[PDB]
């Protein structure tokens, strides 16, 4: 029925009249094409899968059926399988520009970001006028840092939202992309308010009551139950950042639950959050979205936390249910859910001052100093001291680290201190020197172990990945990543697509004023490096002054920080997990906040940290703070000390005064729900 | 097959 | 050292010498990357990976590098790492062929025949004269039946491996595919050795003694210890095959231990073989292939079995070794090892006649009836008994099956015998028809539940899988298929590439011959399917003569080949596990044996059946039998209900009386051996 | 990273 079809909106309506379209005529292709559709919508994959074959077995050239059976197999992960219906579209019909851009996404997907290019592009030639398509092209060229016809590029994307939210359809810039381009906070917020619709209506057509909330303390001893939910209790970024908090909640006024989106991933992570929180429940068993918000509600939860926001294995489904009356935005995700459904944001004065509430949909909730947490002293204690080796003195060339450090230095004839321990040109020091030369993976010295920093996951994989802190002492060098000795090393670790043409612009402006110096980056993938490079010789700098290295093991990216002597932060979106990995080496960071959370999280770290000197109000300032850092040796000298003793004594790194604060924040927002408020600011 | 995964003999 | 680089052959020397060149001189790209090339040959993976990137971090763009550290981590695993690498030696010198080819294998491994095609082609315009390149096509093309320019290639891969033979290099052609190409036994039987030599050269590098092996049954308290090692005990063909076999043996004179290869998957078949062996033990836990002889040899093993020859996860190292004093290959290879390791394979008369003991490396060691085995009678006994429905009568238009169809039966007012029960077109019958025209997923009779064979995945998965016999009464019928009620079908169930030529031009006359007629072949994988079209159509057929199905799970699979009325069975490569699934369903099968092994086991199982009219001499015959089963509509009736009766009365699909010839002939071997005899033919 | 994998932020 071409009817069923215009119920766009009412999916069951549609499901039941394509139904009866197969009860008067059952050998209709399309009629099961459709309602294959619209049962994949419903997430009925295997159901899905069998309609789209009978339409297949009717109209075994049917290019439209195959395709969208690809996107079924690619939901149930049958990746291949996928593959081989785009593919088989594309045979069929070699103009079918559909078939094209959803091949493109699986070539993207794997990484192989050229033949998503290649793929997007062919489709844009076939249908010129295809939003998704353009888009996802437009998230490719950002990740590999292609940028030509750049700013054509980002008033394309903005007209295309402009057209598409008049409209009243679900954008194709994805809300976790937005930040990336020059949007208004309207259209941002707006984005995002339009993927929240769409969790109530998958959860609208379940017609389930309101659920109806606790309203004191009485049925839980006193405690407020806290849930905790993501897909990232596991080796993720997530996990690296509060995996302490859970076991660190005051049992007498807390009870922690948390909600696993994703299974077991077999890491010492998800173990410690399962024995850590006081009930921890695997919703990835659970994957019916009234089922599981029927759980979280009959555990009483009184504020539900989301991790994840528009991020990989969200479930937002569960709080568009509202099975809780507090629910609040937390760390995973950096930006507005721009859903009615989300009452709070936890963010802080700096990332999110009150001037700009409007950005967000949800009512600010302060933390006193960041939001931004990291479990860094618990999961790299070996890097709280240093020493060196003199080869009159650098704190960043060759460096050991080592839980068992102390007692090393200890053994040996002559050590000076200035606190830091030095080492001098023995016999020691080039045994040491030599393994790293040779790539050898460690040797012996007065008994202790000592490693070469590049082969941490033949010694130990598990402390590789951060899991375990390592039991050898570690050496690192500035030579094992082709740096050089006698110059300043400005670092940034981040992924590529943080930087856009401006950022490389001001980098390449700070690096003309320093011409002792190189830039460290990483091949994030490796597909963006010759890009990078290609843009900085037309900027008018040499092929050397930019370093690059490989994506490393967590613990030896975390270490390895130690080496630079200054981290440039991209403006674009900053380093956030990746801000607090530099911070922990003790490298100073600079940073010019933005007008959108993710462009300001840097500043917000260094605003906690104590370094004020750190945040640039503009460009010019930015390039001056960096030329000054690698010009003012000991200003650099005193600054780099500053990190090095603040990232202990401040607030940054310190998990249990954070779960205090966060405490002391759940009970304000309680406290002014109890007496039957409703959201407002927390400060 | 479709939805899932078909084992065969295959060469090393 | 260009030294150290021609060391061809002696690996730890080279290796010694590469660490001697950084010895002298540490920032030497070159040596690093030598130095990684040879670390990866020993399966040292971490430590390759580690010097691949120290190559690079001295020269940066060092193309080669890159191309083998793709390699190294296509090997761990990492394969969008894979991917990154291969690509990025692209970018950095677009002209380099072997980058281009590693390219195209991965995506081959994908099943992206298409991508691999082009990127195979790309490799052979730059570099004309590449072998791998060129036989790694030759598979491509093959996988997806494009014949163009057939016989030239056949001839090209010919050439190629008469070059390679002479100069003693391995050959492009891997000996599982050269069953399909036109070589000489010679030819067939050398690419096989020399894989058997690579074997031995790995693990005579570890300069370990020979082992040495009981010469009596007195450890073992008189018992035979028997050793299967596969890397196929999970879902798999093999344990689809043979899963039955190890429980079976007779624990009075035999003790068996089962070496898995894989770690465990999950499934019910692994499940079942790590119950019922005397003793099991995971080999996919120890690596090294020393410690893991070392295993098998303090195990007492008497006889070895290797279950893989050259098939995926295959680690003929073990072998190589000799743990054992006998040592057979039995059933998961179709061809011999050419490996001087290997004495027996365990084969039959109509596989392996005693004219072509030549063919063979090892000696012929014979079952009494075909060496070829199926677990059916236990996997699928729900198809040993069917009815039908009457919509004047057909066995394979509509079908059921199911443990309780009996009681079914029983329920109903009419249902006449002629043994096959028949159910007349009543309400029930057009409830069933109903059911499946609407694509509905079951429905309820009587108390019984009726289920579209269609939806086996939505009612339990374990059953569609092969892993729980169903327990429900399923439908099968050819409008789910789109056959043809009114004319014969014609199936063949292998994947595409078993079809040439040829194959398709005999097929093509017998459906000239036989106007009212269809073959039915699979998606195997879809992008196959045009190109078989295009040459159908070629050879003057028109399009609706030939259907295509997708790929089935296991038991639709075997269910389904119930609806044809004879299986054209593939002279090439003959149906293997896929003719036992056709068999067991009572549907003939007509084949022509050749002189392979692989072309020849059909022959055998048709045999082992009693069903010697159904074996050509020559194509003639092949069309004559099959133009006869599809005209003689008695003759057809006769040969179905001989095969239907002798799945059960044959020995065919016997596991226990299987198990206790396979015991008969351990113990021939035994005793020939106990008394100082080296291996020879057993009959 | 080469070798194994490094998990990142990513949209759903
Ligand atoms: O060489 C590296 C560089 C980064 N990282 C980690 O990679 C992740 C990057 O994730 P994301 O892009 O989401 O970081 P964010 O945006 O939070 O800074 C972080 O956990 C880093 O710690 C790593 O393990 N090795
Ligand atoms: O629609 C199908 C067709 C085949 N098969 C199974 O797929 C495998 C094909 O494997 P292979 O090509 O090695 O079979 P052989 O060469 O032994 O006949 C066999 O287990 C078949 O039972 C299947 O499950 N579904
Ligand atoms: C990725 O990882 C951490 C923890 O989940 C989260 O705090 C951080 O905000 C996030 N970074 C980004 O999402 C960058 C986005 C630009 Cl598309
Ligand atoms: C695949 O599966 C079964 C069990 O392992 C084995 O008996 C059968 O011989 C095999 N078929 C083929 O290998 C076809 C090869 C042509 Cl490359």
């Amino acid at each position: 029925l071409a009817n069923i079809k215009r119920e766009q909106g009412n999916i069951e309506e549609a499901v039941r009249l394509y139904r009866k379209a197969l009860e008067v005529f059952p050998e209709f292709a399309a009629a099961h094409s459709n309602l294959a559709s619209v049962l994949q919508q419903q997430g009925k994959l295997q159901e899905a899968l069998m309609h789209y074959k009978e339409a297949i077995r009717i109209s075994p050239t049917f290019a439209d059926a195959y395709s969208n059976m690809g996107n079924t197999l690619k939901e149930m992960q049958d990746v291949q399988g996928a593959l081989q219906c785009y593919t088989r579209a594309i045979q069929i019909n070699p103009a079918f520009a559909d078939a094209h851009s959803n091949l493109a996404s699986i070539h993207k997907d794997s990484g192989n970001i050229p033949e998503a290019i290649a793929s997007y592009r062919t489709a844009l030639k076939l249908k010129p006028d295809f939003p998704d398509a353009y888009c996802n092209l437009a998230h490719c060229l950002q990740i590999v840092c292609d940028w030509t016809d750049y700013d054509e590029r980002m008033k394309k994307l903005v007209s295309i939202v402009a057209d598409q939210l008049e409209k009243n359809r679900l954008p194709s810039v994805h809300p976790h992309h937005s930040m990336l381009y020059p949007l208004s906070h309207g259209f941002r917020k707006a984005i995002a308010e339009r993927h929240g619709n769409l969790c109530l209506d998958k959860i609208n057509v379940l017609h389930k009551p309101p659920y109806e909330h606790p309203k004191d303390l009485k049925l839980s001893d006193g405690r407020l139950r806290v849930g905790y939910v993501s897909s990232d209790f596991g080796n993720h970024p997530t996990s690296h950042l509060m995996q302490s908090i859970p076991g660190m909640h005051n049992p007498d006024k807390f009870e922690v639950f948390c909600y696993a989106l994703s299974p077991d991933d077999g890491t010492n992570f998800r173990v410690k959050v399962m024995a850590e929180a006081n009930h921890f429940i695997d919703l990835s068993q659970i994957p019916c979205n009234g089922k599981a918000a029927d759980r979280i509600h009959q555990d009483g939860i009184h504020i539900l936390v989301n991790m994840n926001g528009y991020t990989k294995g969200a479930r937002n489904e569960l709080f568009a249910l509202r099975p809780a009356p507090i629910q609040a935005m937390w760390l995973g995700y950096p930006g507005t859910s721009g859903a009615l459904f989300m009452d709070y944001i936890i963010t802080d004065q700096e990332t999110s001052p009150a001037e700009v509430a409007e950005q967000y949909s949800e009512k600010l909730a302060y933390m006193p100093h960041t939001f931004f947490i990291g479990d860094h002293a618990n999961m790299f204690p070996h890097l709280k001291k240093k020493a060196v080796i003199d080869f009159h003195i650098y704190d960043n060339r060759i460096v050991l680290n080592g839980i068992d450090l102390k007692a090393f230095l200890d053994s040996l004839p002559d050590v000076k201190i200035v606190n830091m321990p030095v080492i001098p040109m023995n016999t020691i020091a080039e045994a040491v020197i030599e393994m790293i030369n040779r790539g050898q993976i460690q040797i012996t010295i007065n008994g202790f172990s000592i490693s070469n920093g590049l082969a941490t996951t033949q010694i130990n994989n598990k402390a590789a990945t951060g899991e375990e802190v390592p039991r050898t002492i570690i050496v690192t060098t500035r030579s094992q990543y082709g740096l050089p000795e006698d110059a300043i090393v400005y670092c940034n670790f981040n992924q590529l697509y943080k930087i856009d043409p401006s950022t490389l612009q001001m980098w390449a402006n700070i690096l003309k004023r320093v011409p002792n110096s190189v830039l460290w980056l990483l091949r994030f993938p490796a597909v963006g490096e010759p890009n990078i490079q290609q843009y900085a010789q037309n900027m008018g700098l040499p092929q050397n002054r930019i370093i690059f290295s490989p994506v490393a093991p967590k613990e030896e990216h975390v270490r390895r920080g130690q080496l630079a002597d200054v981290c440039l932060d991209t403006p674009l979106c900053n380093g956030h997990t990746t801000g607090m990995d530099v911070l922990w080496a003790g490298t100073p960071m600079v940073t010019m906040p933005g007008e959108t959370l993710a462009s300001r999280v840097a500043a917000s770290q260094l605003t906690c940290l104590g370094c004020l000197e750190l945040i640039a109000k503009n460009r010019q300032e930015y390039e001056d703070i960096a030329v000054k850092l690698g010009t003012d040796l000991e200003y650099l000298k005193k600054v780099r000390g500053k990190v090095w003793k603040q990232r202990i004594s401040s607030p940054l790194f310190n998990t249990k005064q954070y779960t205090m604060e966060l405490e002391r924040l759940y009970l304000q927002m309680w406290e002014h729900y109890a007496a039957g408020n409703k959201p407002d600011h927390m400060i | 097959y479709p939805g899932g995964s078909t084992p065969v003999s295959s060469a090393n």
